[PDB]
């Protein structure tokens, strides 16, 4: 369960 | 082989990169009703990767702060900063 992914 | 895990830390800079990206992702996610920060989408020859981080690396700590004790507010002010220092712990790739 997922909620955000940050691209950094 | 892979048995107990192992926890190093690392200390990165955007100066360091070619595009002020250090090449990798950050997934916050709900993992038996516990809230985890985990290392996901690593560049190949990006820094992360230079640095040793593999996609499934738990992150136990950004700027000696233990990953629960985190919000998304921080998260934001920490990776619009020119570095960052990050505490994970890993398993050997093999
Ligand atoms: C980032 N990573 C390895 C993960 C850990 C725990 C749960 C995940 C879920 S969820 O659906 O379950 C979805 C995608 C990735 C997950």
């Amino acid at each position: 369960n997922k909620d955000k992914e940050y691209y950094v | 082989g892979a048995m107990g895990k192992v926890t190093h830390s690392i200390h990165i800079e955007k100066s360091d990169t070619a595009a002020d990206t250090y090449g990798f992702s950050l997934s916050s996610v709900e993992e038996d009703g516990i809230r985890r920060l985990y290392v996901n989408s690593v560049k190949e020859t990006g820094l992360a990767s230079k640095k040793g981080l593999k996609a499934g690396d738990e992150i136990l700590e950004i700027n000696n702060r233990a990953a629960d004790a985190l919000n998304s507010s921080m998260m934001e002010d920490f990776f619009s900063q020119p570095s960052v220092g990050l505490l994970v712990r890993t398993y050997p790739e093999l």
